[PDB]
């Protein structure tokens, strides 16, 4: 279906074996599916088609809101309140988008395990690698901030991480 | 629609200890100098359709005869149908 | 089971420990060492997606049995021969495992006998 | 939805022939099924593949030498 | 002779095994007569109040009111700080708090040390 | 925000100039309309807040509490209609005036963009409730109860006032937005320890915290029915809202100052629950259950994680609704028997079956049956506490079990068994009481369909 | 209160109480829905000894069975591709050391 | 259930039927109003065994306090009828 | 842990069952023993076998409770097996269904209980587990046979022991049809379901002859022993019970102690301290 | 007659509503219904592509 | 149940009660009828051996060792009739028992159905109203001073009188109301 992007939600080509029946016996599954089609799919399709025509008679549009970019917290004065307000709003929007990225990756992982079946451990290794990376980055960004999180606290966490990394690199080089 | 049919009790002279384990009980009691005054009260438990018992193995083989007969018939039919 | 009684009431070192079996090199007995062969490839034995524990040397018979069970669906008693073949393959695999256990037991026996003989010769 | 049957008061109760024939029939089919399954499928109880005797195996296929070579 | 039955707190002695009921004296008979008398007086009072066609509402029970008042409102005026009361109160009111504080403080200290050393493996731990 | 405040004020002239026999009708209708109007506050943002003006603002933590506050008044009027029948018109108008004043104070409290204004209204709520408790109370202990309910409260919040002004002399502002944006860490000092204590103790005394809960059984047992409804449902949540608001300036001291209270809560939730097992009074039983639930909310707020806060908000809303329902049911029993003892009237399912159904639903909701919002809150708090320290589950688990016990105990003692033989004045339940029960319970089961509306600003 | 007379005409037949009689302090503890103290056929101490002894014996025997398991005279199950290395976890870039099964 | 609604005549017939199967009592002498101790010369133990027999006959048991003061077949019938709420 | 818990559960509950007098209590302890067997199966890493056993136990245990309810209703709400006598002939349909259900429960070959329980025992015998758990499972099988014997013997074989007014009646189509559907199920569902599902585990193709027949051996031994012990009740000898009988009849004394010692000490504290 | 109306108003209407809801609302979003991938054996052919899977390696067949 | 209790049980009553309990527990132990008959006659013979004993001290020393012997061999799971205080259906119908006075609260639309029943009910109410006023005076004059000594009531002695306190004994709900 075109309602969603196939690249953001990938799927293997879904090859299904042709049905060849060794036994002459008429299986009940085919006949049951034929009666189900005749009694359910046709009337449902007619109703959906009628609704779609009534919708096409009245077509109107809605748009995805675009947000500009604003200076973040790293370039705001100590007590300047307006720049802090704008930077905080921008950081919160980025946080929400980050949550949804993690949601997307998790969805791919959840779907793959079910889709693969009994061979999931070998098959889902690629998906697992992606979720591992995304979860690690998200954990570095936003873990242990607390209930009263803000852009200043995230920046402080990042600064302490960068200081630790620089000290470790200097120690290893000077070892 | 309920069971209002005027059920009438049997005659009490019908119940006798004779031919039941209660007679044996009365013998073992009289060998001591005693008697069972209620022996005729429970005689109805050994009189009617309750006289004949079934053993445990007899109970487990409730439908063995007809089952075996049907099995033999079916085996004969299958043998005669395959050897064709 | 008798092996349980022999190991738990007799000499524990006399008999193999199933957790650490085998304790002897495969080529110790004879240098021929014929290899175990499989029929099912990696990919088709993945596409059949049997189970990790059903993925053993008997897998081709299992795949044939599954093909039967899928084709002759309405009559669930058509493919019985492939069930028998898979059972036979598992039986042969189990007999091989029993042979391995017996070989390990006899090798331990002969090693301990050699140790006792060497001890006696060194003493005398 | 049944029929009228009165109590008996110290006699055997009344029985319909239908329940008797039904009980006999169902026990009969159970026993027929057991016998038929035993005849056609006997390996499920007595086994099918013989259990080999480990002591009967010769030393040649067991990969063992007569305690002198290796 | 058969093995003796030993009564306990949660499995009391049967009436038929009481030695008291076999030591019968006229004083005990008088006591039992008096107990039956007072019980029957209370029963007569209740039944007279109970069969009255005029009566509507609930027959107030002084015993029930006494029970609830004694359990609820009569405790503190009869309270006296004694060694038993003080020790039991201190134990049952202070010991659990300090026990749980020690447990939780110790657990959090070990977890914090592990995190600082880096060996805890918090992979996939996002929601806290 | 004035679109809710002004009608709540016009409720007073409407009540005072109404006819003698039309005060209840007018008050109920217009309270329902104000609730409908306040419902529009639920449309919230993931961004800052609904800053209406310099004085009032709304958030997704304030909005559910405001909606509950506006919705509770019609229920209190319906409940109070019965036991005030033989009362003069002037005194009935004064009763309705007390209720309206309390709602107005609560509404202005939950918006309250500044902290001294919040303190002033948070303290103004004391007077109408004190008058209601000590004036229209049945027993002779009510006076004593009122005293407790007052002085405890003030003893907790008089230091807070001092702390507040001190903050404004160092920070320069008490506006919550500026307080959030310019927050600074608290150094580990004795002065900062005592400032933390002053900031927290006012809301701990009103939660109530275990050991500071003694005023609560007294005030809840001795108050009239509307008093009990508002004390259990809304007034307990003032402490939760205040502690959620004020902990933004207490970090990182809260990391280690929370230990004495957490224990007091975690052990407390056990003790109070155990108390409910041996209780001869219905109102006392419900009050102690309230203490247990609010202790769980305390633990949530002190842990200070997003899941803790979402769970605490959900549990506060759910507990308000359920405790109000239980108090109303017990009052329906009391109006018939006049005794308030659990063991006196028994086997009422035989005489009042639909009321037995109401009892069952209220008990199940208290017992935290999924997917009710009670269990959503409790489960989120349990998960957050488990992440805090894995051993907490033990205590948590015990509390769950104990809760079920006493809940079903209260259901089996009063509804099941054989009826009391000498009580023959148990009339059939009126339409007013059944409507009251339905209006209590239907919003809970409707809210379980849209939980994000009560999950707070961290959703 | 489970051990009162069930055939007396109590005013509260379910609670087995009479109107006006003194009420025990712990009535809500003994209400026939809760702890009862009625005598039992077997003495309390004997019941405790038997229950504790059975449980302890079963625990000890389970530990003994853990020490002395039961199994079959067979070798370990053999799996083809380096003990199913790729299908169990994976790591296809590490070149794990090969294990070859013995044919006997 | 499907239990027939037993009547006073049924209770009396069953009580006398059970009594006649007691060989210690002569069937000719026994009457509905015949006393147990004086008119039939029976013991107290005989009375308790009679009460247990009636209990096993009717499927419900009589408290010892009530049972010990049932001395005629008529009052046993009356007791059973009052216990089971028998109209006619 | 799962294996050990299941083993102790099945042994203890069957042991309590073999000496009960209430028919519903006997069936309840049978259910608990079967659940213990299911958990034993879970412990030895056979989840699909446990699921199959769930599916078959549904059929035959449900129909067993059907039959118990039929007897209880027909004897005017009497549940003790002491007061039910000869019901083999007085109620034939009820008798036949129960005999079938007891045969299925005790793992009679080619019945609904065979295709699960036989495989359970085979898998437990030929796996790396406790010796104690194995022994408990085998003794539980014997005790299962024992209490099935007890039910049949005490409710269907002897002389009648119910009150004189006979009210026995099965002749209602609802009861008959409801019982017969589950009877057909508990006869044929084993073969049908086993042959229709795909292979979900490696079978036990080769087994020692005595190990293949162990389940039948223990079941027959339990049958014979319980029958012989029940046949001594007709003897004109009367002796006081032993300690083991009192232990098994009062449910290992667990409901006494545990429903008096903890609860008391809790409620007491709840009033005295808290 | 009764069974006809029962099957119409208790089976057909719910299945119609559920089928419409699944086919046109639940399916419109990704990963809402994830179906287990069907088994492929040596010797089948795929409808979508048509390639035939090669047979196995002719294991030595005897008994 | 119905009968008013006494202050104490005499030795005769205690011996009879032990006899009844022992017979019941023998019946529980001896499931079959003939075996029970044999052992019940044996117990009866063993029971009346001391029937003609005269002194009180040895008779009370008996019935005591007898009771200890009972408690040793008391069948931990005795047979209980289904409706007895231990049976499986002891209070099964106590949830279907509704008091009569509930009918006073019926809506007149409900009372419109069953008009004959409520006419009879009103006649019963008037009868109770007169009888109670007579009963109070009868019980007042008949009772000894200082309170009753037993909870046993006198019958009606006049012509139109009714037994004192009869309303709540006559109008029991039923044994099986529904
Ligand atoms: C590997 C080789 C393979 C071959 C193996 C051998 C082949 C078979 C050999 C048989 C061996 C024994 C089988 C017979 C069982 C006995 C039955 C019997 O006669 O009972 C009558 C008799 C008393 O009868 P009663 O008092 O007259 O009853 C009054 C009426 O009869 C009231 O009666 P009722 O009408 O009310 O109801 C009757 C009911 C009531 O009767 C009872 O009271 C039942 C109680 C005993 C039966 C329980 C047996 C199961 C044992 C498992 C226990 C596990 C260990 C527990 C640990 C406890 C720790 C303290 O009895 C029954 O219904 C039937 C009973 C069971 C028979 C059917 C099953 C038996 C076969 C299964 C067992 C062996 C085969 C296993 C298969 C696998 C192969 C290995 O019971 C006994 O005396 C018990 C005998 C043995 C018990 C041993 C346990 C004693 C523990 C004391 C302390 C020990 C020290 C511990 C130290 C710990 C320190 C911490
Ligand atoms: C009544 C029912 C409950 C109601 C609420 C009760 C809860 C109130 C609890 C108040 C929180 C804790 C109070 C003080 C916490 C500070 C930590 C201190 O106690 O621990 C040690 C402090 O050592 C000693 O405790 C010093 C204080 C000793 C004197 C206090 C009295 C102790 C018991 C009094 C309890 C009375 C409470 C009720 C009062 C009415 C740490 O050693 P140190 O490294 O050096 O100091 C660190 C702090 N610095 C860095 C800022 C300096
Ligand atoms: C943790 C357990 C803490 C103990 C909680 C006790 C709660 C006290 C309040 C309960 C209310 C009192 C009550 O209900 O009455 C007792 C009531 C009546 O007794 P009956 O036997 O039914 O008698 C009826 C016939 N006359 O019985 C009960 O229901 C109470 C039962 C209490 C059981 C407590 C024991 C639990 C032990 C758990 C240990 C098992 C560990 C888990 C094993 C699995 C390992 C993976
Ligand atoms: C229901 C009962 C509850 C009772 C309330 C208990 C909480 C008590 C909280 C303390 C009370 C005073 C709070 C202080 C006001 C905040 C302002 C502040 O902290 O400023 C500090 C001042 O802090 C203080 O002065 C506090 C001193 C305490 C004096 C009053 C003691 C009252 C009793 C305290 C012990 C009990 C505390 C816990 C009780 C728990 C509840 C029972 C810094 O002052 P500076 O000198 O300007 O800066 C230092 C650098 N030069
Ligand atoms: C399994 C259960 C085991 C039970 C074990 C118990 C064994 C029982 C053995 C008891 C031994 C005795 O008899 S103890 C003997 C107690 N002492 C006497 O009996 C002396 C005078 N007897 C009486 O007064 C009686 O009531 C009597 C006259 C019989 C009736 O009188 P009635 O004219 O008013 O019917």
């Amino acid at each position: 279906p075109d309602s969603w992007d196939k690249d953001v939600y990938p799927e293997p080509p879904r090859r299904t074996p042709a049905p060849a029946p060794q036994t002459s016996l008429p299986n009940p599954v085919t006949y049951l599916t034929k009666i189900f089609d005749l009694l359910v799919d046709r009337p449902v399709t007619l109703a959906r088609e009628f609704i779609e025509q009534q919708h096409a008679k009245n077509r109107y549009y809605y748009y995805h809101r675009e947000f500009r970019r604003v200076p973040d917290i790293t370039e705001c004065e100590e007590k300047d309140i307006l720049c802090m307000f704008e930077a905080e709003m921008q950081w919160r929007r980025d946080y929400k988008v980050d949550q949804e990225i993690v949601n997307i990756i998790q969805e791919r992982l959840k779907a793959c395990q079910q889709r693969e079946g009994e061979s999931y451990r070998q098959n889902c290794a690629k998906e697992l690698e992606q979720f591992t990376q995304v979860s690690k980055a998200f954990q570095d960004r936003y873990s242990d901030l607390g209930a009263h999180y803000s852009a200043r606290k995230c920046l402080a966490k990042q600064k302490q991480r960068m200081l630790a990394e620089r000290k470790a690199a200097k120690e290893a080089a000077a070892a | 629609e309920h069971g209002h049919s005027k059920m009438e009790l049997p005659d009490y002279k019908q119940w006798k200890i004779e031919g039941t384990p209660l007679e044996t009980v009365q013998e073992k009691l009289a060998a001591r100098g005693l008697r069972d005054p209620w022996g005729r009260n429970e005689a109805w438990r050994y009189s009617g359709g309750f006289a004949n018992n079934v053993s445990f193995v007899g109970a487990l083989l409730k439908g063995f005869k007809w089952g075996f007969a049907a099995f033999v018939v079916a085996v004969g039919a299958e043998y005669y149908l395959e050897s064709q | 089971g008798a092996h349980l009684a022999r190991r738990y009431l007799g000499d524990a070192s006399k008999e193999p420990d199933p957790l650490r079996m085998p304790t002897f090199p495969p080529d110790y007995g004879f240098p021929e060492r014929k290899e175990r062969e499989m029929v099912a490839t990696q990919q088709e034995m993945n596409d059949a997606q049997l189970m990790l524990q059903q993925r053993d040397y008997c897998a081709h018979y299992l795949i044939q049995l599954l093909k039967c069970k899928r084709d002759s669906f309405p009559n669930f008693l058509a493919c019985k021969h492939e069930q028998h073949d898979w059972d036979y393959c598992e039986h042969l695999d189990y007999v091989k495992r029993m042979k391995e256990f017996e070989r390990e037991r006899r090798l331990l026996q002969r090693k301990k006998r050699r140790e006792q003989r060497e001890a006696e010769m060194a003493r005398g | 939805g049944g029929v009228h049957i009165e109590p008996r008061y110290r006699q055997f109760p009344q029985l319909t022939r239908s329940q008797l024939i039904q009980a006999e029939f169902f026990s009969a089919t159970m026993w027929f099924w057991i016998l038929w399954r035993f005849w056609h499928d006997s390996d499920a109880v007595l086994g099918h593949f013989p259990y080999p005797d480990p002591s009967q195996w010769t030393d040649e296929e067991l990969g063992i030498l007569p305690d002198d070579e290796d | 002779s058969f093995p003796k039955y030993k009564p306990s707190r949660l499995a009391t002695l049967p009436a038929t095994l009481d030695p008291a009921e076999y030591d019968i004296s006229p004083e005990t008979r008088k006591a039992q007569a008096e107990r039956l008398a007072i019980r029957s007086r209370l029963k007569r009072e209740y039944l007279l109040q109970y069969n009255d066609p005029n009566r509507l509402g609930v027959i107030e029970d002084p015993a029930l009111i006494r029970w609830t008042y004694a359990r609820s409102a009569n405790i503190y005026p009869n309270f006296r700080p004694t060694p038993k009361t003080s020790l039991l109160g201190a134990l049952f009111g202070i010991g659990p708090l300090f026990f749980w504080y020690y447990v939780f403080k110790t657990d959090r200290d070990k977890k914090e040390k592990l995190i600082q050393e880096g060996k805890l493996d918090q992979t996939f731990n996002i929601s806290y | 925000m004035l679109k809710i405040i002004i009608p709540t004020t016009m409720l007073l002239p409407m009540t005072w100039m109404s006819k003698h026999n039309m005060i209840w009708i007018n008050a109920t209708v217009h309270s329902l309309l104000i609730s409908l109007i306040s419902l529009s506050l639920l449309n919230q943002l993931g961004e800052n807040s609904l800053n209406f003006s310099l004085t009032f603002f709304s958030d997704s933590l304030s909005a559910p509490l405001l909606v509950l506050t506006t919705w509770l008044l019609p229920l209190m009027l319906m409940a109070s209609q019965s036991h005030l029948s033989k009362e003069t018109t002037t005194r009935k108008k004064l009763y309705i005036t007390m209720l309206i004043l309390l709602q107005l104070f609560l509404i202005m409290t939950f918006t309250a963009t500044e902290l001294i204004l919040f303190y002033i209204l948070f303290e103004a709520t004391l007077v109408p409730t004190l008058i209601i408790i000590t004036r229209w109370g049945n027993q002779t202990e009510r006076l004593n109860a009122g005293l407790y309910f007052l002085f405890y409260t003030l003893a907790g919040s008089l230091p807070l006032l001092v702390a507040l002004v001190y903050i404004q002399n160092t920070t320069g502002s008490l506006n919550f937005l500026i307080i959030h944006y310019w927050s600074h860490p608290l150094s580990n000092s004795w002065s900062n320890i005592f400032m933390w204590l002053a900031c927290i103790m006012a809301f701990m005394v009103k939660m109530p915290l275990y050991g500071l809960h003694l005023w609560l059984p007294k005030a809840h047992v001795e108050a009239p029915i509307a008093g009990s409804m508002v004390l259990a449902a809304v007034l307990l949540k003032l402490g939760g809202y205040g502690m959620m608001r004020i902990t933004t300036i207490l970090n990182p001291l809260t990391n280690y100052m929370a230990y004495p209270f957490l224990m007091l809560s975690m052990w407390g939730m056990i003790m109070t629950s155990s108390i409910c097992l041996r209780q001869t009074d219905l109102k006392s039983l419900i009050a102690y259950s309230s203490v247990s639930h609010m202790a769980l909310v305390i633990v949530a707020i002190m842990i200070q994680t997003p899941w803790s806060f979402m769970g605490a908000t959900a549990l506060m809303i759910a507990h308000g609704l359920t405790s109000s329902m239980l108090f109303c049911l017990a009052n329906t029993n009391y109006e018939r028997v006049h005794s308030r003892t659990m063991i006196l009237a028994r086997g009422l399912q035989t005489l009042l079956p639909l009321m037995a159904t109401w009892w069952l639903v209220a008990s199940l909701t208290n017992l935290a049956l999924p997917p009710s919002i009670n269990l959503i809150g409790e489960l989120f708090i349990i998960t957050a506490s488990f992440s805090w320290s894995n051993i907490t589950i033990i205590l948590m688990g015990m509390n769950m079990m104990i809760t079920a016990l006493y809940s079903l105990y209260m259901l089996i003692t009063t509804q099941r068994g054989k009826y009391t033989h000498h009580i023959n004045n148990i009339k059939p339940s009126f339409t007013r009481e059944n409507a009251l029960m339905a209006l209590h319970i239907l919003p809970l089961l409707l809210l379980t369909l849209n939980p994000k509306m009560i999950l707070g600003p961290l959703y | 209160q489970q051990e009162r007379d069930p055939w007396y005409d109590w005013d509260h037949p379910d609670l087995r109480l009479n109107w006006g009689e003194p009420i025990h302090w712990d009535l809500d503890m003994y209400i026939r829905n809760r702890v009862d103290t009625s005598p039992t056929p077997v003495s309390w101490n004997t019941m405790c000894k038997h229950l504790f002894g059975f449980v302890a014996f079963m625990l000890f025997m389970f530990w003994v069975g853990e020490i002395y398991p039961s199994y079959q005279p067979v070798g370990p199950k053999q799996y083809p591709y380096n003990d199913l290395y790729l299908e169990r976890g994976g790591d296809p870039t590490k070149e794990p050391e090969p294990v070859v099964h013995y044919e006997i | 259930s499907d239990a027939p609604p037993l009547t006073l005549e049924a209770i009396k017939d069953r009580v006398l039927y059970v009594l006649k199967l007691y060989d210690k009592i002569d069937p000719e002498k026994l009457s509905v109003n015949s006393h147990f101790m004086k008119d039939l010369g029976l013991d107290s133990l005989d009375q308790v065994e009679i009460i247990m027999a009636m209990e096993d006959e009717f499927g419900f048991e009589i408290p010892d306090i009530d049972a010990e003061k049932l001395m005629c077949p008529q009052e046993i019938v009356d007791y059973i009828a009052d216990k089971k709420d028998v109209y006619e | 842990m799962t294996l050990c818990l299941g083993a102790i559960t099945t042994l203890f509950t069957a042991l309590c069952a073999i000496t009960q007098n209430d028919i519903k209590k006997i069936v309840a302890f049978s259910t608990s023993s079967q659940l213990g067997l299911m958990m034993v199966t879970i412990g030895i890493n056979q989840p699909h076998l446990a699921f199959l056993h769930i599916c078959m136990h549904a059929f035959f245990k449900a129909m067993l409770f059907m039959c118990s309810g039929s007897i209880i209703h027909s004897l005017n709400d009497e549940q003790d097996i002491r007061k039910m006598g000869g019901l083999y002939k007085a109620m034939p349909f009820t008798t036949t269904a129960l005999i079938i259900g007891s045969l299925a429960l005790t793992g009679m070959p080619y019945l609904t209980g065979f295709y699960s329980k036989d495989l359970i025992i085979e898998a437990v015998n030929m796996s790396y587990t406790n010796a104690w758990a194995l022994l408990m499972t085998l003794i539980a099988t014997s005790l299962t046979a024992a209490y099935s014997t007890r039910i049949i013997f005490f409710a269907f074989l002897g002389k009648p022991r119910f009150p004189p007014l006979v009210l026995i009646n099965e002749n209602n189509p609802l009861l008959i049809n409801s019982i017969k559907r589950l009877l057909i199920g508990s006869i044929f569902a084993g073969f049908i379901i086993s042959n229709n599902i795909p292979p979900m585990t490696v079978p036990n193709t080769t087994m020692p002859l005595y190990m293949k027949m162990t389940a039948l051996i223990v079941t027959i031994m339990g049958f014979m022993l319980a029958l012989e012990l029940n046949n001594t009740t007709y003897y004109l000898k009367f002796k006081y019970p032993s300690q083991t009988y009192k232990f098994s009849n009062m449910l290992g004394y667990y409901p006494s102690i545990m429903h008096r010692l903890p609860t008391y000490h809790n409620l007491s504290m709840s009033q005295k301290s808290a | 007659y009764r069974h006809s109306i029962f099957a119409v108003t208790h089976v057909l209407i719910p299945v119609w509503i559920i089928h419409y809801y699944l086919k046109y609302h639940v399916t419109a979003k990704p990963y809402t219904v994830v179906e287990r991938k069907p088994r492929i054996f040596p010797g089948d052919t795929i409808l979508e592509t048509g390639e035939v899977i090669p047979l196995m390696k002719e294991f030595p067949d005897q008994h | 149940a119905f009968s008013a209790p006494a202050a104490y049980l005499t030795h005769q009553q205690k011996v009879l009660r032990l006899y009844k309990r022992a017979l019941r527990h023998l019946e529980s132990w001896c499931v079959h009828r003939d075996k029970y008959r044999y052992f019940a006659c044996l117990m009866r013979a063993r029971f009346d051996e001391h029937k003609n004993e005269k002194d009180m001290v040895k008779a009370t020393q008996l019935l005591r060792q007898a009771e200890e012997e009972f408690w040793y061999g008391q069948h931990p799971q005795p047979y209980i009739f289904p409706e007895s205080p231990g049976g499986t259906s002891y209070e099964r119908y106590e949830c279907y028992k509704v008091p009569e006075w509930c009918l006073d609260d019926w809506h007149p639309s409900e009372k419109a159905m069953y008009p004959d029943y409520f006419a009879k009910r009103e006649q019963w109410k008037r009868l109770r109203r007169e009888s109670w006023e007579r009963e109070v005076k009868q019980l007042q004059e008949e009772t000894p001073p200082g309170g009753p000594r037993t909870e046993a009531l006198p019958p009606a002695r006049k012509e139109g009188d009714l037994p004192p306190l009869w309303w709540h004994i006559v109008t029991r709900p039923r044994e099986r109301p529904m």
